RNA sequence: UGGCAUAGUUGC
DNA sequence: TCTGAATTTACGGGCGCAACTATGCCGGAC
DNA sequence: GTCCGGCTTCGCCCGTAAATTCAGA
């Protein structure tokens, strides 16, 4: 079935395998993140909820007073989003937040209090995320791209051997709290465990441990196991538990029961083990030299003088065992320091550090902090418990937590923010059993270890942040203050939220200027995974290991997705059907495979859940009943790919696109292209211009239509029903009955938007794609907005295209395109261009938007109007002036003599200068708009008097249209409802259709409905009145200007760049080039048909750049075309519907196992015409990315056409007229026009403004600014003998202010001779080095 | 200098010199009345810390940031480091009289004329047209001639066309790697927007035609415009200072048709007749008489100069093909015929142009260079050599390849797991033999895709040397080379990591077939290494070149 | 009317 | 207990060229 | 609106100087 808006071109579709899931919300990440940080959480877990109950309530240092929490409230936005974009100011919610102030007096802790003053205090303005996931901050559109940091825990690493320059392999384990001070566990050669925080200084880990207080003594016993020497009669019968014997040599005589297992000498063997572990041994004899290199585990006391004879980890020996043998001490423990098992590295850290006491660990600690400063007990104390033990100054957050517990094989997931002693000594264990051999490192690039902060996250972040300083604000404020004299308003103060979140929206690394010059574009932009930002890496710093794919990449991040450049890897791009765990970790689907069956049940695994399963490739093939037909599949297990059994398969992927993303994802046959060309592809997709009509590409890929309607650029139905208006600017739907909510009623309005600029100065325009009376379904689209075809995404045009060489003018890459291209206007594309002329209040007065300009005369000021601003739909070229504007800032008086001297020369020179803001140079089009914005007070001029007038008139129209549109609904339905329950007809048309409270009607609930439907008209009328009262209040209002600026006019120039040699055109598979030739129709190739090819390429570009997808492409567009093209042979020439749904029908059923299955037979030869004149121009062909049509279907489909076989025609030479020997490949392909204009380009200077420091040219194109002859050049010219012409480059062309003037003027003379002179540059250098106690001079000859 | 509004620009070194005032005026006021030891010794340190980031920000620790929290620059951060004065405005300067724009083919030109835009080329000679409106009176004071060339008037540009005769401009693109990235031409006034560059001397520029900008700057004085016209010309600048071989070598569609014409076939139109020379095989190839290639006799007059520099003519009946007759007719005098009775791949055509050079001269090369850019390009375009996607024959002999590979590892892998081997050697085996396969699977793909062409109307079948597009590139040095269409048909092979690693499991599908998913993963590998190795791994080439010109 | 920072992009 | 050589550790410099577009540019007392 | 001021760690490589560790007398 199809829901009448797909039937009307039903795109044949090649996919083998059946869709399972359908295409997520592809903005999904944005919206849902930006809701779960405003929608109201009772839980308190999500936004700011969280961050209200975390910082308040707030109490005074003492408990004096408290200030707590109620509830917050988002108010209604001060300006709609089209009007927050044409005047400039953010889209934004007022936060509103009830906060009750309480009072204690003398000793009532909990008593009653004094008086609870409670008020709805205003607490800065947040951004609002309009609903296609962008935010409006200074009237531009602006993207904040998610986060991919590392997430909150514990990982261990290597630095595998780089150090030391011997191969050892360190181990580092790093905690990194979500918002906290790092604390690093490391490792030297000497392997002695050190510890450092923050990385400051690295100090031994031990001291921390004191700093916990704990003992040397308890230290050992914490750390290693304890053996057990006892002094019966002699020789010290050693309690030994036989699995501790393996791994060394037996440096004496093992024997016990009379039975030598071991002898001297040698090793200890695997069955020796098993036999002391079966005969029971616990205690043996041992000699003396054993005992003469252990250490011992805690200290001991002698009896006579009571004090120490050995401390805690100190190496026993002759000495000291004597002395403790008269002592009394018969039970002796000891270290079991294993050489390589369990190293004494605790032992080494304890004897090295000069740390013994738990004062001097913090005192330690608190100089390494503060290196310099006086120690105190209490600042050391302090200071090492709000390290990382204060809830406020560190915060493990419940992804940290979690994280943490995971990776210390703990088993509950919930714990408390901030670390305690067991986690630091679970930390410290891990990191030495890591160290001993068992266990491994941790690889920060798994997906598992990396989080996704989206847009909710980090503005609740800087909302924290804000609230923390108003937090400390206030607790000041309740110190010295009045408590009842004041309600909590002067209290709280605004400034730092609405500074730091405004400052984080607008200013931020992650909050980026939106590319918008495709619905594709911002898609894709919107769905960015950004390594960088804040709290992320650097693209000076990361190298080779997060730029590489990992495995984990699979089914969460896009391989081939991502940019060239400086950063390439740390931009990676969202799967299409990836999804962010509650967590933030990336998820993607899989479908359940319980039995052998597949079950059609999907389950979201992350990176470390999915590491222990094996997932069937979706590429495998099932039957009816769904089992994997072959006896062995290919899954992949733990990140290696292999070969797996039938029963073995846990899951399997629920689609063959879920390993791309929404960008490659539209580049048919991408299997066929080298994974670079499948990159280029979709970066250059990104930058394809709309066109002025779209084209609705032949072969796609069945995604076009997915991105089109996800992205906000279509007019999608909310409701179905039946369109009961539509014109060029507006959409009105009659919704049906059956969803239509009780009450209102109740048609829906869709107001187009029409010709306006996009953030790229391209055009953003709606056009409707439905007529009267047409029925349309729920999500169906209305309007398509730019580069779209009824619903489906048309970033270029199809055309037809030949590869082979042409006479040279597509040598390299360049494109050879007909002059029937520019002829059709098909790749014309329409760029808006916004030019600001601003009005100041500068020193000598301030300026002026007259009229009266001089220097100039009225026939270029006669397109002007008597206000001195250009007409609305003149048509501007470069040089013509816009919005004239002379200010009185002009020049200086002139005295007596001199004023006299300029009078007598007899000229008329005043006091006002031009500034006259007139088109740039090279640019022309027409004027579409024109916007003055006026400060308050300041007599706004004539035309902005028009303009406001004209504003206000069109406000009242649209507003009563929409009024009257829906009363004429709610009539209707009236009409409707009376047409039952004593219906008057007759005479229902003799009184007016306003007096209908007075008839007459039974008892039941239809009256009530009459009463509902009145009561909306009645409340419909007043928001109505109000609403209008609203509008005509912000349109005769000022507006809110810069400081110190009159006045701004907003003029926007419509130019339209038809094509030309330069333009940059490529296909989408990685195929660029510059058109090098717009070539007259009649020199095209031409077939045996005469029609020409609408491009020429150069086929030494497939094999040299592996993008074999275009001949494929071209291939199968040819064979699509081919069908078009009999469907107007059978449509031009009227023929019956019965043959022409024959063909259709045999067109739709070609294939080898395709899954579409369309049937002609319900379309009732109505919908089949329709459904003709669409394929008319060639039947729409969907190959998915990895699930592609074979060539096997293309040679199918280009036989059911009358095309050969072999994609390959024979072409006859448009200018010779003969035969091409060597058929060539011709097809259609889909060309975009990338947004790289020639003229956007092309520049040239001669002599413009120099820069002040150096008075050298200025840079860049937008500013008359010249080419930097840069280092390389210099060698370049030094290579050759060219010393004259580098002097000239740079002395005379540059900055040498004396030679450049002297050189013009020589020049405009007539002799090209050159004064050398010296450079200014040198002059700045030579006294830059004489600003330090550097003397450099030029010493005389 | 006034930021937008009444702010003024935020400069840096003003900060550190107005912070290093205020400190030696604090410490001044305190030793005026006697301050206590402990503040003026604060007050001291406070002033030698401010000093010490004015003359040089960060180098005792502790980098002061200003708004914004970015480190000052002060006086030895301006004068060092890349954007440091040496660097950025002495080494390097920004240069008036110098545009930009795309570039584009315009096959049509001559190697020393390049096409300038009308546009770039009044905007940058406004000095010289304001000097040639003063001389010819149509202006007398400047401001006159400035408003004439600014409304573009019809007389302006026959100045311009008058102005631009023989001057020379220097067209120069970005990475100027070596000393042929920037060359002087003759301007040609273009009606459009992009600058027209000559084919030839791409190869020398690395200039494609996919987007690339070049940079003209216009020589001024007397002695620069003849420094351009005597060495810096495209037409000076045939051989590489690098080494010896010609660097206007014809590229890939030159190439191509000059490979195309000098072939030959066992059978074709017009084959066996005996023609009266080259003048006679044109004739007969525009009439459609006979093919481009094929087999026929014809009486070639080829010049020898072994004696004291007198050419010698020597008339032969050469056994040859029409194509060959005809490229004959553009090589010079001197040259002997065996130079143009081969193939005349890439390297044949390189060769060629050598040993013109060598023997006759400079501008005999030039001019062949030109007519051997004029005649591939006519005779590529005549071919109509296309590229379909039944080209790709795919070998028989590669499954059976595979298998074997397969079965090879799979035992080096049973021998590993029984511990004869360890990781690293088993590793480097399964490499080997991999590498092996893949070889294997290119020569077979080879073997049937050069000699896959047997054609006969005549008698028995006679193998030939396939007319197959993929292999009639390749071989030709057109475009690609054994790797890349082994990858089109062939296996593709064992991929890199970023970091040098090999991944020990390879593709075993070319591109005319699939690529699944789990290859298309593996070949994400090697790509991202081979997007890295170009934006992050060229800083060390462009530093080793830095230093060795820094040296030397 | 020229400077710095951040982000994005093009050619190598 | 001293003294020289070799080794280890700490720390400062380096990290290609050219080009185009956009926004933002200081926070605290009278 | 006009006038006045002093909390981030996390890269790879190599050359060179300072500190340590041998290896003796
Ligand atoms: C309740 C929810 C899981 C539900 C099961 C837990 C699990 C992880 C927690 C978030 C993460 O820590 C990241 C972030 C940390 C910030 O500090 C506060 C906000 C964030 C979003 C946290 C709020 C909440 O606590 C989360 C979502
Ligand atoms: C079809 C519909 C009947 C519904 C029952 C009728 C009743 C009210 C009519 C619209 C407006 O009210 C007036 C307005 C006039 C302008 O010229 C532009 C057309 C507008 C929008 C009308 C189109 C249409 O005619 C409407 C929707
Ligand atoms: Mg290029």
């Amino acid at each position: 079935v199809y829901s009448y808006t797909e039937k009307k071109r039903i795109r044949k579709d090649f996919g083998k395998r059946p869709q399972v899931l359908d295409v997520p919300y592809l903005l999904s990440i944005q919206l849902d993140s930006f809701q779960k940080f405003i929608e109201q959480d009772p839980e308190g877990q999500y936004g700011l909820e969280a961050a209200f109950r975390s910082v308040f309530p707030i109490q005074s240092y003492s408990g004096n007073s408290e200030l707590q929490y109620v509830s917050y409230r988002l108010g209604e936005p001060v300006f709609d989003v089209q009007e927050c974009q044409i005047r400039g100011v953010t889209y934004s919610a007022p936060l509103r937040v009830k906060l009750r102030l309480v009072i204690y007096e003398r000793e009532a802790p909990e008593g009653t209090v004094k008086d609870i003053k409670e008020q709805e205090v205003y607490m800065g303005e947040i951004p609002l995320m309009t609903d296609n996931g962008t935010f409006v901050i200074n009237g531009t559109e602006r993207v904040i791209v998610s986060q991919l940091h590392r997430s909150p825990g514990v990982f261990f690493d290597s630095d595998k051997g780089k150090t030391h320059s011997s191969g050892k392999v360190l181990y580092n384990a790093r905690i990194i709290p979500y918002r906290g001070s790092w604390l690093d566990f490391e490792f030297d050669p000497k392997d002695n465990l050190f510890v450092r925080i923050d990385r400051r200084r690295k100090l031994p880990a031990t001291i921390i441990l004191r700093a916990l207080n704990y003992t040397t003594e308890q230290i050992l016993d914490l750390f290693f196991e304890k053996v057990i020497f006892e002094i019966r009669d002699n020789k010290l019968q050693m309690e030994l538990v036989p699995e501790r014997l393996r791994g060394e040599t037996a440096s004496f005589d093992i024997e016990a029961n009379g039975k030598v297992y071991v002898e001297k000498g040698r090793r200890i063997t695997a069955r020796h083990i098993r036999q002391l572990e079966k005969d029971d041994v616990k205690l043996i004899e041992v000699p003396v030299e054993y005992i003469a290199g252990k250490v011992v585990a805690k200290d001991y006391i002698d009896e006579s003088t009571g004090e120490l004879i050995c401390a805690a980890n100190m190496e026993l020996s002759l000495d000291l065992l004597a002395k403790l043998s008269q002592s009394g001490h018969k039970r002796i423990e000891t270290l079991f320091t294993n050489d390589l098992d369990h190293g004494p590295y605790i032992s080494e850290t304890l004897r090295v550090d000069p740390t013994n006491d738990r004062l001097s660990a913090l005192v330690e600690i608190y100089r390494m902090m503060r290196p310099g400063e006086p120690p105190t007990r209490e600042a050391a104390e302090s200071l090492f418990e709000n390290l990382f033990f204060s809830e406020d100054r560190y915060d493990l957050s419940a992804v940290g937590r979690m994280k943490f517990n995971r990776s210390l094989l703990r088993e509950e997931i919930e714990g408390s923010g901030i670390l305690s002693k067991d986690d630091i000594i679970d930390v410290m264990k891990k990191l030495i059993d890591i160290r001993n051999g068992k266990g491994e490192v941790d690889d920060i690039d798994h997906l598992g270890n990396r989080r996704i902060r989206s847009v909710g996250e980090m503005a609740e972040n800087q909302f924290r942040v804000g609230l923390v300083r108003v937090e400390r604000a206030v607790k000041e404020r309740l110190s010295l203050g009045d408590l009842d004299t004041l309600m909590p308003q002067d209290m709280i103060n605004a400034k730092p939220i609405s500074a730091a979140v405004k400052e984080f929206f607008g200013s931020s690394q992650l909050s980026q200027f939106m590319d918008q010059n495709n619905p594709l574009s911002e898609i894709t932009h919107k769905r960015r995974i950004s390594a960088l930002g804040p709290g992320g890496l650097t693209r000076e710093r990361a190298g080779f290991e997060v730029r590489d794919v990992h495995p984990t990449h699979y089914g969460r991040v896009c391989p081939i997705e991502t940019p060239e450049g400086p950063n390439i890897g740390l931009i990676n791009s969202l799967s299409v059907y990836a999804q962010t765990n509650e967590y933030g970790f990336l998820e993607t689907p899989y479908r359940k495979v319980t039995d052998g069956v597949v079950t059609d049940e999907i389950h979201y695994l992350s990176a470390i859940e999915e590491g222990n399963y094996v997932i069937a490739q979706a590429n495998s093939n099932l039957d009816e009943e769904g089992h994997f037909v072959e006896d062995l599949v290919t899954c992949r297990s733990k990140g290696e790919s292999s070969l797996f059994s039938r029963d073995q398969v846990d899951y399997m992927d629920v689609s063959t696109q879920q390993v791309v993303s929404v960008g490659a994802s539209l580049i048919p046959f991408l299997e066929h292209d080298d994974a670079n060309r499948a990159l280029m592809g979709a970066n250059m997709q990104r930058q394809a211009v709309p066109t002025l009509r779209a084209d609705k590409p032949l072969v796609g890929t069945g995604m076009e239509r997915a991105v089109a309607v996800d992205s906000g650029v279509t007019a999608v139905a909310k409701r179905g029903g039946v369109v009961q208006y539509v014109d060029a600017s507006r959409i009105v739907i009659k919704v049906n009955e059956d969803e239509m909510y009780p009450g209102e009623a109740g048609i829906d309005i869709y107001n187009l938007t029409k010709y306006t600029r996009s953030n790229q100065n391209t055009c953003i325009n709606q056009m409707p794609c439905v007529s009267l009376g047409e029925p349309v379904e729920r999500g169906d689209v209305l309007a398509d907005g730019p580069s779209t075809d009824l619903g489906e995404l048309a970033l270029g045009q199809n055309m037809r295209v030949a590869f082979m060489p042409w006479n040279g003018y597509n040598f390299e890459d360049s494109i050879l395109v007909s002059e029937r291209v520019v002829q059709e206007d098909r790749f014309t594309t329409i760029h808006i261009q916004e030019l600001a002329c601003v009005s100041r209040d500068t020193k000598l007065g301030p300026e002026e938007i007259t009229a009266d300009i001089p220097n100039v005369g009225e026939a270029a000021l006669s397109k002007l109007d008597e206000s001195g601003i250009v007409y609305i739909g003149a048509e501007v070229t470069g040089g013509d002036i816009l919005v004239g504007k002379v200010t009185p800032k002009g020049e200086t008086q002139l005295t007596p003599e001199e004023k006299l001297l300029r009078a007598i020369f007899g000229e008329k020179a005043s006091d006002v200068k031009d500034s006259s803001l007139r088109v740039p140079n090279g640019v022309s089009g027409t004027v579409i708009d024109v916007q003055v914005f006026t400060r308050d007070g300041v007599e706004k001029d004539k035309r902005a008097l028009e303009i406001e007038e004209m504003q206000l008139k069109q406000a009242k129209k649209d507003l009563s249209e929409e009024l009257q549109i829906l009363e004429a609904g709610l009539f209707s339905r009236i009409r409707a409802v009376l047409v039952a329950g004593g219906v008057e007809a007759e005479k229902l048309d003799k009184l007016p259709r306003d007096r209908w409270l007075e008839l007459g009607l039974t008892d039941e609930e239809k009256q009530n409905q009459l009463e509902q439907l009145a009561e909306q008209y009645d409340e419909l009328k007043h928001e109505f009145e109000k609403k209008l009262e609203a509008k005509r209040r912000k349109i005769t209002q000022g507006d809110d200007l810069a400081p110190g600026v009159l006045k701004i006019v907003k003029v926007y120039l419509a130019v339209k760049r038809r094509i030309q040699p330069g333009d940059k055109m490529a296909g989408r598979h990685g195929n660029k080039g510059v058109i090098s030739k717009i070539n007259p129709i009649e020199d095209m190739p031409y077939d045996e048909n005469g029609t020409p090819v609408d491009i020429v390429l150069n086929p030494l570009g497939v094999p040299s750049r592996m993008n074999i997808g275009q001949i494929l492409e071209t291939h199968l567009g040819m064979a699509a075309k081919g069908i078009g093209d009999k469907i107007n042979a059978m449509l031009k020439q009227q023929q019956e519907v019965a043959k022409l749904r024959e063909f259709i029908q045999r067109a739709y059923d070609l294939g080898a196992d395709v899954r579409q299955k369309v049937d002609l037979s319900t379309f009732s030869d109505e919908e089949v015409m329709r459904l003709a004149e669409n394929l008319r121009k060639g039947m729409p062909i969907a190959t998915p990315v990895f699930d592609g049509a074979k060539e096997a279907e293309i040679k199918e489909l280009l036989k059911l056409g009358d095309l050969p076989t072999s994609g390959q025609i024979r072409l006859y030479d448009g200018r010779t007229g003969e035969q091409f020997e060597r058929p060539v490949t011709v097809g259609y392909m889909y060309m975009l026009k990338l947004n790289h204009l020639v003229d956007d380009k092309m520049h040239a200077r001669s002599t413009g403004s120099y820069s002040l420091v150096t008075q050298q040219p200025l840079g860049g194109k937008a500013q008359f600014g010249g080419q930097r002859f840069g280092e390389m050049e210099v060698w370049a010219l030094e290579a050759y003998g060219a010393a004259y012409t580098l002097q000239e480059m740079l002395t005379v062309k540059s900055d040498d202010v004396n030679g450049r003037t002297k050189m013009y003027k020589n020049i405009v003379d007539g002799n090209h001779q050159m004064e050398p002179g010296m450079p200014e540059s040198f002059n700045v250098l030579l006294k830059e080095i004489r600003s330090l106690g550097i003397n450099i001079e030029l010493e005389d000859e | 200098v006034p930021l937008d509004g009444g702010r003024f620009a935020t400069s840096d070194l003003n900060d550190l010199y107005r912070r290093v005032i205020n400190r030696n005026n604090r410490l001044k006021r305190l030793l005026d009345l006697a301050a206590p030891d402990i503040i003026v010794r604060n007050e001291k340190r406070m002033l030698q810390e401010a000093v010490d980031a004015l003359l040089d920000n960060g180098r005792r620790g502790r980098a002061i940031t200003g708004s914004n929290k970015r480190p000052l620059k002060s006086l030895a951060d301006m004068i060092k480091g890349k954007q440091g004065r040496f660097r950025q405005n002495l080494l390097g300067k920004r240069v008036d009289y110098s545009g930009r724009s795309v570039i584009t083919v315009g096959p049509y030109l001559r190697l020393h004329q390049c096409g300038l835009p009308k546009k770039m080329a009044l905007e940058l000679f406004k000095p010289f047209i304001y000097g040639k409106l003063e001389l010819r009176g149509l202006a007398t004071t400047i401001k006159a001639a400035k408003k004439m060339v600014e409304r573009e008037e019809a007389v302006v540009w026959d100045i311009l066309d008058e102005v631009i005769r023989e001057h020379p401009v220097l067209l120069n693109r970005a990475p100027t790697l070596h000393r042929l990235g920037i060359q002087a031409f003759e301007p040609v006034l273009i009606e459009g927007k992009a600058i027209q560059l000559h084919p030839l001397v791409c190869a020398a520029y690395n200039a494609d035609f996919d987007g690339d900008q070049m940079a003209v700057h216009v020589p001024l004085t007397l002695e620069a415009q003849l420094e351009a016209r005597a060495l810096m010309m495209s037409t000076n600048n045939i051989l590489s200072p690098a080494n010896g071989e010609p660097i206007i070598v014809p590229s890939q569609d030159v190439v191509l048709g000059l490979y195309y014409m000098t072939r030959d076939c066992v059978n074709a139109k017009g084959e066996g007749m005996v023609l009266t020379g080259p003048k006679e095989a044109e004739r007969l190839y525009r009439s459609g008489l006979a093919s481009l290639h094929a087999r026929v006799k014809v009486r070639i007059t080829e010049y020898e100069k072994d004696a004291n520099g007198e050419l010698v003519a020597k008339t032969s009946l050469k056994d040859t093909t029409v194509g060959r007759a005809i490229l004959w007719m553009i090589v010079p005098k001197g040259l002997p015929y065996s130079i143009v009775n081969q193939a005349l791949g890439k390297k044949a055509i390189s060769k060629m142009l050598n040993t013109c050079y060598r023997i006759l001269g400079l501008k005999p090369t030039v001019i062949f260079a030109d007519q051997i850019m004029y005649t591939g390009f006519a005779y590529a375009a005549r071919s109509g050599a296309s590229v379909g996607i039944d080209d790709m024959v795919i070998p028989e002999k590669k499954h059976e390849i595979i298998s074997e590979a397969e079965a090879e590892v799979a035992e080096i892998q049973e021998q590993f797991q029984s511990g004869l081997v360890t990781a690293g050697e088993r590793y480097n085996k399964v490499i080997d033999i991999w590498a092996a396969a893949n070889d294997r699977v290119s020569k077979a793909m080879m073997d049937n895709l050069q000699t896959e062409t047997v054609i006969n109307r005549d008698g028995q079948e006679e193998k030939q040397v396939s007319f197959n597009s993929i292999y009639m590139m390749a071989d030709s040095g057109a475009r690609g080379s054994a790797a890349q269409i082994r990858q089109l048909a062939g296996m593709r092979g064992l991929m890199a990591k970023p970091d040098g690693s090999i991944i020990e499991t390879p593709i075993t599908a070319n591109f005319r077939e699939g690529l699944n998913v789990l290859q298309y993963f593996i070949s994400t590998h090697g790509a991202r290494k081979g997007l890295a190795d170009t934006a992050l791994k060229t800083a060390n080439s462009g530093y080793l070149t830095r230093r060795l010109v820094d040296v030397a």
